[PDB]
Order: C-alpha cells, then sequence, then structure tokens
C-alpha cells in the first residue's frame, strides 16, 4: 500500500531555514516525480515546485524563485523541501503527492499534511481547565458539557472525549492567537441517561511537547 | 558575401548512438578537414565586408539644414524618425529579398544596421566632402562646384553647368524617381541577390535529404541496424552508411568552396567599384555604367550592395 | 500560462437539485483531441481527492453521481443527486503547460431549513480560580445560516474587550454551524460581580435568548 | 576550456583567436519502456508438438496475434538438432516486433533439408516452397526419427517432383494433374512420356541421416509494414514528459522529449515522420494518444581566449543553446558574468558600455577584446570618430601643408 508520511507540525523562527520530510513507500523513488503544494486558509491551493529525483533538476514558480530549494534523497527514499527566510504570509499547510502518468498526469495519492508556524515564541505546555454548568433548569433532556484548553503553543492540539469513545455530538473549534498564545474550546452534548451513569472526561494530548493532560468534569 | 554555415561531425553522421562514435574514431580526420574548410570560408566572409562596405574608418554626417545644388537628396539619406537607419530606396531593397540535425547558420559579424551606418557616411562625403575623403583628410567643397570639376575630367567646361543649372534639377530628380518606381513594381532587378539565398537554400535542402535514402544498406536508421542484425553483420551495414554520408558531406564542402571563390572574385570587383566609381572620378567606359561617369551612390543590400550610378549621356 | 478561474466563489445547492460549477480557462487546453483537466474535492482536515480525469471518463471507486462534460475552454461539472457528504471545495488543474497553475476554487454548501441556536453559558471551575484566572465561556450550537451575533452583558453593562469568537465549517450531517465565545476575566472581577448574561442574535429570532446564572 | 583548446588543435600553446573545442551534449537519464499489456498467452505448442503434420506441397498456415509469447524455448532452452536464423538475431528475438507471423510446418528428409534458405533451387526448393531474397526469419530443426518413422517406410507424407513452370513463392500446389513431357496425351493415367509427380518419402530410422526426417517450422518476419503483433517480452516503465531520455518503443529507439500534439492523428498509425525524415510522433500501444518528439543535445561550445604568453583567462561561448537550463566542467556555472547576445550567452566576460577597437570577433555586432587585475570584456564594435562640420555655399578649404606617406601592400604570387 502506497502511503506518504509527513510530520504534523514544525516550529521555525523567521530568518532561519525550514526542513521538511516526505517519506515514499511502496514504489520506486526515482521512477515517479514528486510535487509540493501550498494551501493557506481561505486562499486555496498554490503550487510550489516539482523535482525529478534522479537528475535533481527543479521546476519552480516565477513568484516562488529563490525562496524554495528542492533536494531529494534516493538512499532513504525521502524527498525534501528547503525554504529560505520564511515570512508571516509563508505559514500554510503543505502536502506532497505522487504523480502518476497516463497521458494527462494526475495526482494519485497524498501525504498526511504539515502545518508550519513561523514565530519566535517558545513552546508552552498546555493548562486544561474543565467547564461544568453546575446546575440544571430541567428544560431539556440533553446535557451539555465543555472543555477549555488555554496556554499552549504551537497549534494544533488533538482533543478527544473519553479517549475517542464518543464519535457523535462532538465539535472541534479553531484556535485564536492572542499575546503569542493559542486558545479555543471543546463541547459535547450527552443525553441525561449517560452523564450520571458514565463519567465523561476530556483527553488532551499535546504532540509537540509530548504532554498528555487528563481532566474530569 | 554569402551565408556562413557550420557542420557538426557527431550529429550529422551519427544518430547519437554509442556504436557509431566507436567506428568514427577509426575513420579519424575525415570530418576534421571538412569542418576546418568551412571555418576558413567563414573567416573570409567577414573579410569581404571589410574591404567593400567600410572604405575608411572616419564617419561623416550630414548637417540638418539641407540645400545642396537645388536637388532632392531625401531618397538616399536615412530617416531619423525611424529607429532603424534606412533610406527611402533601401526600404524597397530589404523587403523584396526573402528540423535541427546539427546544421547551423553562423551569424554575421556585421549586422545590416551597421552596413547602413557605413553606407550613410559614404553617401554623405561623396556629396559633402567631394572626392578627397578617401584620398586624405576631407576638404570643404560646396556641391555646385563639385559637378563643375567632374565635368572637367570628361572634357566639359563650366559654361554648361552654370547656365543650365535650373534644367539639371528637372533631369536629375526625374531620373532618380524612375529608379524608385522600378524597384517597387519589379523585383526582378534584385534577383541576382535572390539567387544567393536560393543557392544556399537548395544546398541545405538537398543535404538533409541524404538521411532518407538507404545507401544500399537494408535500413537507413543506425538504431535499426544495431537492434536487428548480428554484431558481425552490423559492422558492415553501419560502415556502408558512413561511407555514404561522408561522400555526401565532402560534396557539400566542395560545392560551397567553389561558390566561395566565385563570391570572392565578385567582392574584389565590388571593392574596385568603391575605389573607382564612388570615392573618385573615373574616366572608364562601361565600367561605372554606360556613358561618361560622374559619381556613384552605394546602397545597403542583403548579401551584397546596390550601386546607383550617375551617367552623362 | 493558462489561468483557471471558477465562478462563483461559493454556491449553496439544496438536496436533490443539480449543481453547475464551471472551470474557465484563459487558453485552449485541447490538444490531440483530448483536453488536459482534472478535478479535486477537498474536505476540511483532509487532503483533496481525485475525481474526474480527462473529463469524458470516471475513476473507479468514485460513485456515479459525479459527472462532467464540456469541450474547449468551457467545462461544466454537474453534481447530481446532491448528498450531505458532498459539501466541500472544488478545484481544477491543467498539466499541459509548464509551469502548472491552480484555479480559484468553489466551495459547495448544503441548503436546508433554518434552526434556532442553543445558548448555554458555563461558570468557571474552581481549579482556574486557584491560579488567579477566570473564564466565562458561552456555547452557541446548531444554527443555520452562519450569520450570527453574540453579546456580553455583565450586570446590565455591555463588555467589549476580552471576547474571542471561534466558528466552524458546515456539518456533514446536520449542515449547521457552531460558535463559542470566551470571556477571560480576573479573580477580583469575578468576586465583585454575579450575573453573566449570554445573548444571541439570529434572523429567525425576534427577541434575543437570555441565559444567565447567579454564583 | 584552456585544456580543451589544446586537445583539438594538437598544439602545446594557444594562439590568439576564437576556436571551437566541442559541442553541447545532454546526457539521458532514464529509459521509457511502453509495451502493451495482454492477458492472453500464445499457443505455440499447437504447431510444434502435434503428431500429424502436413506435406511440402500444401502446408498449414498459422496466424498468431493478440497474446503474450515466450521466446525462451527457441533460444534459452533449446533441446533441438539445428537452430538457424537469418535477418533477426536469436539474441534479439526478445526485442523486435513485426508485421505478421506465418508458421509453415512440413516434414522433410535430411538430404533436402538445406534447401530451405533464400535463393535455393532443387526438388523441394523449386516446385514446393520458395523464399525471396528479402525474406527474414528463422529455421528450427529437430530430429523426428524416433517417433513418426516406420521400418517399412513412411508412405503417408508425400512430395511433388514435377511441375511445368516455376512456382511463385508463398503458394501451395494442390494440382493432381499428370506432368506431360510428350505430345501424347496422358488422360490422367501413366503411359508414354507420362509420369506421376506425387511420390513418397524414404523414411526409416535404421539408415543414415539422409533418410532421417526432420521437423522444420519456418517463421516469416516482415518489418515496418504494420504495428506490433505480440510484443517483445520485457518489463514496462512509466511515461516521462519534458525530460531528455532514451526511448524504446516496440523495438524502435530514439532520444528526446515528449510534448503535447495539436496536430490531428490517424488511429491506425503507430508512428510518423517530420520534414527532417526522423520520428517526430509515436502512439502508445495501450491507449490511443499522440505525443510529439523533439530531439535533444543541440548547439556548440566555443572558447574566447588570449594566448598563453598573456594570461590563462578563458571566456566560453554557447551558440544556439538555451541558457536558462544551465563539457565536463561545472565550475563556471555559478553565473553573474552572463551577458545575453544574439548567438547565445557569453560566460566569463564582463559587459561594458564603452566602445573601443577590439581584436577577437564574435558576431552580431558584439565583439570582445582583452583590456584592463585584467579580464576579458565584451562590447560593441566602434565605427570610428565622429566629425561634425557646419557647411555653407560661400566656404572652401584649400590645403596649405603637405606630407609624404609610404604604405606597404603585400600580394602573394
Amino acid at each position: 500500500q502506497v502511503q506518504l508520511q509527513q510530520p504534523g507540525a514544525e516550529l521555525v523562527r523567521p530568518g532561519a531555514s525550514v526542513k521538511l520530510s516526505c517519506k515514499a513507500s511502496g514504489y520506486s523513488f526515482t521512477r515517479f516525480w514528486m510535487n509540493w503544494v501550498k494551501q493557506r486558509p481561505g486562499q486555496g491551493l498554490e503550487w510550489i515546485g516539482m523535482i525529478h529525483p534522479s537528475d535533481s533538476e527543479t521546476r519552480l514558480n516565477q513568484k516562488f524563485k529563490d525562496k524554495a530549494t528542492l533536494t531529494v534523497d534516493k538512499s532513504s527514499t525521502t524527498a525534501y523541501m528547503q525554504l529560505s527566510s520564511p515570512t508571516s504570509e509563508d505559514s500554510a499547510v503543505y502536502y506532497c503527492a505522487r504523480k502518476d502518468y497516463d497521458y494527462d498526469a494526475w495526482f494519485a495519492y497524498w501525504g498526511q499534511g504539515t502545518l508550519v508556524t513561523v514565530s519566535a515564541a517558545k513552546t508552552t505546555p498546555p493548562s486544561v481547565y474543565p467547564l461544568a454548568p453546575g446546575s440544571a433548569a430541567q428544560t431539556n433532556s440533553m446535557v451539555t458539557l465543555g472543555c477549555l484548553v488555554k496556554g499552549y503553543f504551537p497549534e494544533p492540539v488533538t482533543v478527544t472525549w473519553n479517549s475517542g469513545s464518543l464519535s457523535s455530538g462532538v465539535h472541534t473549534f479553531p484556535a485564536v492567537l492572542q499575546s503569542d498564545l493559542y486558545t479555543l474550546s471543546s463541547s459535547v452534548t450527552v443525553p441525561s441517561s449517560t452523564w450520571p451513569s458514565e463519567t465523561v472526561t476530556c483527553n488532551v494530548a499535546h504532540p509537540a511537547s509530548s504532554t498528555k493532560v487528563d481532566k474530569k468534569i | 558575401s554569402m551565408t556562413k554555415t557550420s557542420v557538426d561531425c557527431t550529429m550529422y553522421i551519427c544518430g547519437d548512438s554509442t556504436e557509431c562514435s566507436n567506428l568514427l574514431l577509426q575513420y579519424g580526420s575525415f570530418c576534421t578537414q571538412l569542418k576546418r574548410a568551412l571555418t576558413g570560408i567563414a573567416v573570409e566572409q567577414d573579410k569581404n565586408t571589410q574591404e567593400v562596405f567600410a572604405q575608411v574608418k572616419q564617419i561623416y554626417k550630414t548637417p540638418p539644414i539641407k540645400y545642396f545644388g537645388g536637388f532632392n537628396f531625401s531618397q538616399i539619406l536615412p530617416d531619423p524618425s525611424k529607429p532603424s537607419k534606412r533610406s527611402f530606396i533601401e526600404d524597397l531593397l530589404f523587403n523584396k529579398v526573402t528540423k535541427f540535425k546539427g546544421l547551423t547558420v553562423l551569424p554575421p559579424l556585421l549586422t545590416d544596421e551597421m552596413i547602413a551606418q557605413y553606407t550613410s557616411a559614404l553617401l554623405a562625403g561623396t556629396i559633402t566632402s567631394g572626392w578627397t575623403f578617401g584620398a586624405g583628410a576631407a576638404l570643404q567643397i560646396p556641391f555646385a562646384m563639385q559637378m563643375a570639376y567632374r565635368f572637367n575630367g570628361i572634357g566639359v567646361t563650366q559654361n554648361v553647368l552654370y547656365e543650365n543649372q535650373k534644367l539639371i534639377a528637372n533631369q536629375f530628380n526625374s531620373a532618380i524617381g524612375k529608379i524608385q518606381d522600378s524597384l517597387s513594381s519589379t523585383a526582378s532587378a534584385l534577383g541576382k541577390l535572390q539567387d544567393v539565398v536560393n543557392h544556399n537554400a537548395q544546398a541545405l535542402n538537398t543535404l538533409v535529404k541524404q538521411l532518407s535514402s538507404k545507401f544500399g544498406a537494408i535500413s537507413s536508421v543506425l538504431n535499426d541496424i544495431f537492434s536487428r542484425l548480428d554484431p558481425p553483420e552490423a559492422e558492415v551495414q553501419i560502415d556502408r552508411l558512413i561511407t555514404g554520408r561522408l561522400q555526401s558531406l565532402q560534396t557539400y564542402v566542395t560545392q560551397q568552396l567553389i561558390r566561395a571563390a566565385e563570391i570572392r572574385a565578385s567582392a574584389n570587383l565590388a571593392a574596385t567599384k568603391m575605389s573607382e566609381c564612388v570615392l573618385g572620378q573615373s574616366k572608364r567606359v562601361d565600367f561605372c555604367g554606360k556613358g561618361y561617369h560622374l559619381m556613384s551612390f552605394p546602397q545597403s543590400a542583403p548579401h551584397g550592395v546596390v550601386f546607383l550610378h550617375v551617367t552623362y549621356v | 500560462d493558462i489561468v483557471l478561474t471558477q465562478s462563483p466563489a461559493s454556491l449553496a445547492v439544496s438536496l436533490g437539485q443539480r449543481a453547475t460549477i464551471s472551470c474557465r480557462a484563459s487558453k485552449s487546453v485541447s490538444a490531440s483531441v483530448y483536453s488536459y483537466m482534472h478535478w479535486y474535492q477537498q474536505k476540511p482536515g483532509q487532503p483533496p481527492k481525485l475525481l474526474i480525469y480527462l473529463a469524458s471518463s470516471l475513476e473507479s471507486g468514485v460513485p456515479a453521481r459525479f459527472s462532467g462534460s464540456g469541450s474547449g475552454t468551457d467545462f461544466t461539472l454537474n453534481i447530481h443527486p446532491v448528498e450531505e457528504e458532498d459539501a466541500a471545495t472544488y478545484y481544477c488543474h491543467h498539466s499541459r503547460e509548464l509551469p502548472p497553475a491552480f484555479g480559484g476554487g468553489t466551495k459547495l454548501e448544503i441548503k436546508r431549513a433554518d434552526a434556532a441556536p442553543t445558548v448555554s453559558i458555563f461558570p468557571p471551575s474552581s481549579e482556574q480560580l486557584t491560579s488567579g484566572g477566570a473564564s466565562v465561556v458561552c456555547f452557541l450550537n446548531n444554527f443555520y445560516p452562519k450569520d450570527i451575533n453574540v453579546k456580553w452583558k455583565i450586570d446590565g453593562s455591555e463588555r467589549q474587550n476580552g471576547v474571542l469568537n471561534s466558528w466552524t465549517d458546515q456539518d456533514s450531517k446536520d449542515s449547521t454551524y457552531s460558535m463559542s465565545s470566551t470571556l477571560t476575566l480576573t479573580k477580583d472581577e469575578y468576586e465583585r460581580h454575579n450575573s453573566y448574561t449570554c445573548e444571541a442574535t439570529h434572523k429567525t429570532s425576534t427577541s434575543p435568548i437570555v441565559k444567565s446564572f447567579n454564583r | 576550456p584552456l585544456s580543451e583548446t589544446k586537445c583539438t588543435l594538437k598544439s602545446f600553446t594557444v594562439e590568439k583567436g576564437i576556436y571551437q573545442t566541442s559541442n553541447f551534449r545532454v546526457q539521458p537519464t532514464e529509459s521509457i519502456v511502453r509495451f502493451p499489456n495482454i492477458t492472453n498467452l500464445c499457443p505455440f505448442d499447437e504447431v510444434f508438438n502435434a503428431t500429424r503434420f502436413a506435406s511440402v506441397y500444401a502446408w498449414n498456415r498459422k496466424r498468431i496475434s493478440n497474446c503474450v509469447a515466450d521466446y525462451s524455448v527457441l533460444y534459452n532452452l533449446a533441446p533441438f538438432f539445428t537452430f538457424k536464423c537469418y535477418g533477426v538475431s536469436p539474441t534479439k528475438l526478445n526485442d523486435l516486433c513485426f508485421t505478421n507471423v506465418y508458421a509453415d510446418s512440413f516434414v522433410i528428409r535430411g538430404d533436402e533439408v538445406r534447401q530451405i534458405a533464400p535463393g535455393q533451387t532443387g526438388n523441394i526448393a523449386d516446385y514446393n516452397y520458395k523464399l525471396p531474397d528479402d525474406f527474414t526469419g528463422c529455421v528450427i530443426a529437430w530430429n523426428s526419427n524416433k517417433l513418426d518413422s516406420k521400418v517399412s517406410g513412411n508412405y503417408n507424407y508425400l512430395y511433388r517432383l514435377f511441375r511445368k513452370s516455376n512456382l511463385k513463392p508463398f503458394e501451395r500446389d494442390i494440382s493432381t494433374e499428370i506432368y506431360q513431357a510428350g505430345n501424347k496425351p496422358c488422360n490422367g493415367v501413366a503411359g508414354f512420356n507420362c509420369y506421376f509427380p506425387l511420390r513418397s518419402y524414404s523414411f526409416r530410422p535404421t539408415y543414415g541421416v539422409g533418410h532421417q526426417p526432420y521437423r522444420v517450422v519456418v517463421l516469416s518476419f516482415e518489418l515496418l509494414h504494420a504495428p506490433a503483433t505480440v510484443c517483445g517480452p520485457k518489463k514496462s516503465t512509466n511515461l516521462v514528459k519534458n525530460k531528455c531520455v532514451n526511448f524504446n518503443f516496440n523495438g524502435l529507439k530514439g532520444t528526446g522529449v515528449l510534448t503535447e500534439s495539436n496536430k490531428k492523428f490517424l488511429p491506425f498509425q503507430q508512428f510518423g515522420r517530420d520534414i527532417a525524415d526522423t520520428t517526430d510522433a509515436v502512439r502508445d500501444p495501450q491507449t490511443l494518444e499522440i505525443l510529439d518528439i523533439t530531439p535533444c543535445s543541440f548547439g556548440g561550445v566555443s572558447v574566447i581566449t588570449p594566448g598563453t604568453n598573456t594570461s590563462n583567462q578563458v571566456a566560453v561561448l554557447y551558440q544556439g543553446v538555451n541558457c536558462t537550463e544551465v563539457p565536463t566542467w561545472r565550475v563556471y556555472s555559478t553565473g553573474s558574468n552572463v551577458f545575453q547576445t544574439r548567438a547565445g550567452c557569453l560566460i566569463g566576460a564582463e559587459y561594458v558600455n564603452n566602445s573601443y577597437e577590439c581584436d577577437i570577433p564574435i558576431g552580431a555586432g558584439i565583439c570582445a577584446s582583452y583590456q584592463t587585475s585584467q579580464s576579458i570584456i565584451a562590447y560593441t564594435m566602434s565605427l570610428g570618430a565622429e566629425n561634425s562640420v557646419a557647411y555653407s555655399n560661400n566656404s572652401i578649404a584649400i590645403p596649405t601643408n603637405f606630407t609624404i606617406s609610404v604604405t606597404t601592400e603585400i600580394l602573394p604570387v
């Protein structure tokens, strides 16, 4: 099975160098070309560059000249992309794809995705505060619970309810940047035969600092 | 001058195959002599432009207030409003004269914009500086006194010019207007320069059709010999084609060098007309044109030069 | 090169109708009788997926409701019958000329009936009050359309600074939106006040929904 | 490029001028192999392994297409008496494709077995089976004497000795007519000058090799009259566009790039030729498309240098080479000395805005020289000084001063 693997997040200061990894598996690395794309929120997809891995020859966009540098590794079957001096507009979501050829060349498969955050801030472990209403007015048969994750960096943080036990009635909220700190919130709605019978917990796992915070509501 | 060409040894003889270049080193200097012969032609094509188009190293220009002899000289002078420097006659000259195997066209050293920069300096100083610009430093002779001295070489005293001077402006301006009307309507006068394009075009188009014929071999493709026949049998059939291609290549170097000798003898006559009919007064008969000679006006032309002779009939 | 521009930017098609979304080209992509075009569909949180290659053909594994046609510089992507899992952004791409370019993109929305938002406001936990902070966070869920306004009134006084809003994308089943509002205040602000009122503004509601508590 | 000047000129020093050392080359990287995929296997064992065979006057024609064959039984594993080939090499059987296959199976004695070849005349050669001089194929023979032979002789297999005129090739003779050498009519029976042309073979296992029968199957190969029959068996690679690589398409080779085709195509056409009479286009065997073929490795390398008594600095010139994409040297490819001319890009010379008198020409109005910690510069060739005099009708210039100048002209005789 062909699957392309990328890391989830990479922290880099502005003015430094950006190194990313796209791992190829299940196919010959020098046979198929690789492509790098750029997706900003609300803008859509933009095309970065495409490299023949055997000859190490690059094809770049006219606006993207000298910002990006494409190199490959044929021993580990892993393609690289080197960005030089990133800005605040260069923070985006990057993919890598396999280019299959039958006349018009499509993109068959894709990677896991990488969110690159460019800033000078230091990595902060999260502090998770639970949210409970404390009472009920008995006007509805559904009970609303909440979980708040504040004081973390870099984005994102995967937040699940009861280690992924409830796949329905969950809502994922985006992060808001204030004073070099990200913060959002989580919410779940359970029926009244659930929450007195079963204890619903907020599972928070930070992949960047390798910290797992478990709180109870 | 003619069109300068160059022949690569690897691309024309071989199909970029590894077995063709291994048998080419046994043949040795066969394409080395044919490449250096066409190189020595291409040196002499730039030497023909230096002895004809530029006679002197000093450039003379026309003053912007123009009244010379009561004549209209604006057809032989270049237009300053056009960014290319071309006269009114040379617009009717340049416009009437009209897949990569390794055969390339060498660019000329002297561009057609810089031919007219040599031409408009010599068309200046014939009218302006007299005959003394090529024989030394340029004197100042006004133009109404220049035609009196050119009548004195053919035996005509100054009584004829100064009395009839209003009738010369009707004769000279109408005679040069028939030259401009003939070159616009009829393109057959420039057909000697059109053959110089056509002798180079038919030589290149015949040379590129040599690869289609099989030369007695079974397949004319060098990749089709290596992919079919035995390796003892392939060394015969590859060597039949390279024997056939080097006979067609040596024929092309021979035919272009004979045309290089014919264009050398025409350029030596073209350098003679600049030194006689243009830069001075010539008493010769049917050299500078029919009748008694006054002066000659050169014009810029592709692969050649167009002379405008002023004759006394 | 060839610049692809899709019109409009966003389109809301109800379930059962036919969606017509065109990818216009600046130059002719037809060469050898076959045009060069692909179609991409990107769900949020996921990379885009391949649907229609060369237009006249359909990829195996893609269901039969995704079809397209057209020739020259005018192409037409016809989506029918519309299902709730089909709401996503649509892209088009040409591989013909170097360097390759991408289109502007068109997001498809599901048009369903309106829904009233549920207003619930949570008091802050005692674990946050040990550290010295307090967060009064109100949840607004299950509303259509996405145009909504939230207000904050503490003891009859309207507050402005310290309000952070976070909105979601359209749901793949209920086709509604969710918005949370976070109000962060000091522990001395929490001890000097009592009523925290969460209000909502929706086009189907004449009066704002008042939900408050007393500590 | 200083060392490349001394290699072609065969001199240990470099004179002053412009020389052409070599030409611009593009090394290919991969090899595109596009071969058709058929799920069928070719039944070669029907004609080879059968017990009953036809005769030399009428054989059994066989046309085999739209399958995937195995050529290793003809070449790799060969328990055969004699195997021969003519036009196609037996090593190259796994490569080539052809027009059609004609499998001609007959049983022939060991004395007459050498008459199956181009340009043969004999009993079996004339009036039964002929080959033309341009025929291409292989001859496979195996000794059958332990199987279909007989102690008392084999009268089942037959042959025809007599015919009036010479038979055209690839034609079977079914005629039972009695050969008549006399003026007396034979009327279907024997008589005066009447012989029966159809005789029987001498086959016995106990005698020598002239009486031993052989199994001879002759394959007919015709080249470039049609697309591929089976394929050459190999693997298959992908399809690479806009890169200079080696091509192998159904045995036909090439080197170049693959671009789109705006011209119309023929559905029966594998390949075609341009105005240069080389292959400009090719059809994929699996699906029906057309792609243009533009060849690579174009242009030449010329050097511009002063001589070895001046300096070692060598300027290099590419002619007819696209310089946006860029000899064994990589060392001058960093750039920033590149000036764009009409003939190409000039690496190693700094462009100046002045106008001087130069020495070494280049072309198209732009010349080069060696001027002042010194380097090669390139500029536009000067016309000389400019003279501007005001003129009128009332002025004349008469020279008051004279000199005598001596000039020297040299004409070889």
